[PDB]
């Protein structure tokens, strides 16, 4: 009926971030801005574009009119790292796409480790090769698996931790999952990590013959 | 104090919807003879 | 004082249907529109629709028409969301909230998880990840493969090893969950001291302890 687009989907500054939001129709100032967190319900901060909600810190600062709107936090001391939703309510209800915040910090290279399948697993006819990429920044990183020199996309499962609280880095796990006898048809296994901290991949590997 | 959203047509059955902004609630001003949160009941 | 309390978690075969409940303390739902809101995991907030418990009329976000049916029982002070022809797209947390007196959402239920899956309860296989055939730190790991449903628990030395631990969100693989966990320690301390992965899986009443042992 009536569309909401909230830019950007995520951003990093350590600061003063502001979020935008534009609407299909103009909604006569009926927007609200929510702050969402793990397991909690979305807490309301600002309603009617600008009016702060009874009992909220005075650094949050929505703004705008017509089709176009703004939301700004002053400074994310420290609680305010979380996800943020704009909501129109001029006519029915529509949430924006959301904005996830991270804590921008210094670039960090990942610590990378490859593990072969365990003996226990092989006895079950399966084989998982696992690769940790730990404590790196920023979050985006690309992992590539190579078997005997050749890329294998098929059967790769990837998982990122949340941003660490103590050093604000990320960690990621990557698993190449094979059948046992497939695994025994090859010798070399490699995960290689590309990341902003490298113009040249981190490469951990092993050979079954060793 | 401002206009109720357009979303609220028929919240205030026999009354007029009022948006108390700063206080963050909607209020039905009831027609004489109607009571209730939504002005739903007579006399 | 306002309370919204929703029914318990659901686990549903695909193709089937579920009906969640939301019951309100501290106010009469006659005096309010009751709303339902979907949050599919890792994704934002979808407004599902609303009912007016006073006249039982309803509105829906057109994305949900045919999928959701919102009802109310003024008798039990309750609103209900019912989802038909479940798919994995319907796998989400569903929040109820109220409108009318509230110009916008302020109070929410605790949320109800709906997991759409024909998977049966399945304990994990737990595998040790040791390095094989060596400077200041060493990283070990533990792989928790093919369990259902969520969640599991992974601790290292029963919680005594907390620093240097990374436990990764489970991912889905042919309807079952797989998770991993790493721990980093000084080379000094391993393998001379022992590092044990402790995995628990309440749904299948299963507990597994796995000592990490140099590959040999
Ligand atoms: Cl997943």
């Amino acid at each position: 009926d009536i569309q909401m687009t909230q830019s950007p989907s995520s951003l990093s500054a350590s600061g003063k971030v502001t979020i935008t939001c534009k609407a299909s129709q103009d909604i006569n100032k009926y927007i609200a801005w929510y702050q969402h967190k793990p397991g909690k319900g979305p807490r309301l901060l600002i309603h009617y574009t600008s009016t702060l909600h009874p009992g909220i810190p005075s650094r949050f600062s929505g703004s705008g009119s017509g089709r176009d709107y703004s939301f700004s936090i002053s400074n994310l001391e420290p609680e305010d790292i979380a996800t943020y939703y704009c909501l129109q309510y001029d006519n029915l209800r529509t949430f924006g796409g959301g904005t996830k915040l991270e804590i921008k910090r210094a670039d960090a290279a990942p610590t990378v480790s490859i593990f072969p399948p365990s003996s226990e697993q092989l006895t079950s006819g399966g084989a998982s090769v696992v690769c940790f990429l730990n404590n790196f920044y920023p979050k985006d990183i690309n992992v590539k698996w190579k078997i005997d020199g050749s890329e294998r996309q098929n059967g790769v499962l990837n998982s990122w931790t949340d941003q660490d609280s103590k050093d604000s880095t990320y960690s990621m796990s990557s698993t190449l999952t094979l059948t046992k006898d497939e695994y025994e048809r090859h010798n070399s296994y490699t995960c290689e990590a590309t990341h902003k901290t490298s113009t040249s991949p981190i490469v951990k590997s092993f050979n079954r013959n060793e | 104090i401002t206009k109720c959203s357009s979303d609220m047509n028929g919240y205030c059955l026999h009354g007029q919807c009022i948006y108390l902004v700063d206080m963050s609630q909607n209020y039905c001003r009831c027609e004489v003879g109607y009571t209730g949160v939504r002005c739903e009941h007579f006399f | 004082e306002v309370q919204l309390q929703q029914s318990g978690a659901e686990l549903v075969k695909p193709g089937a249907s579920v009906k969640l409940s939301c019951t309100a303390s501290g106010f009469n739902i006659k005096d309010t529109y009751m709303h339902w809101v979907k949050q599919r995991p890792e994704q934002g907030l979808e407004w599902i629709g609303r009912i007016d418990p006073l006249n039982d009329k309803t509105k829906y976000d057109p994305k949900f028409q045919g999928k959701a049916t919102i009802t109310a029982d003024t008798s039990s002070n309750s609103a209900y969301l019912q989802l038909s022809s479940l798919t994995s797209e319907d796998t989400a947390v569903y929040y109820c909230s109220r409108g009318g007196g509230d110009p916008v959402f302020v109070y929410w239920g605790q949320g109800t998880l709906v997991t759409v899956s024909a998977a049966k309860t399945t304990p994990p296989s737990v595998y040790p990840l040791a390095p094989g055939s060596t400077n200041s730190m060493v990283t070990l790991g533990c792989l928790v493969k093919g369990y259902f449903p969520e969640p599991v628990t992974v601790t290292w030395n029963s919680g005594s090893l907390s620093s240097g631990v990374h436990t990764f969100p489970a991912v889905l693989q042919s309807d079952l969950y797989t998770l991993s966990s790493s721990v980093t320690v000084p080379s000094s301390t391993w393998p001379s001291e022992t590092v044990t992965c402790n995995v628990a899986h309440p749904a299948s009443s299963t507990k597994v302890d796995k000592k990490i042992v140099p590959r040999d």
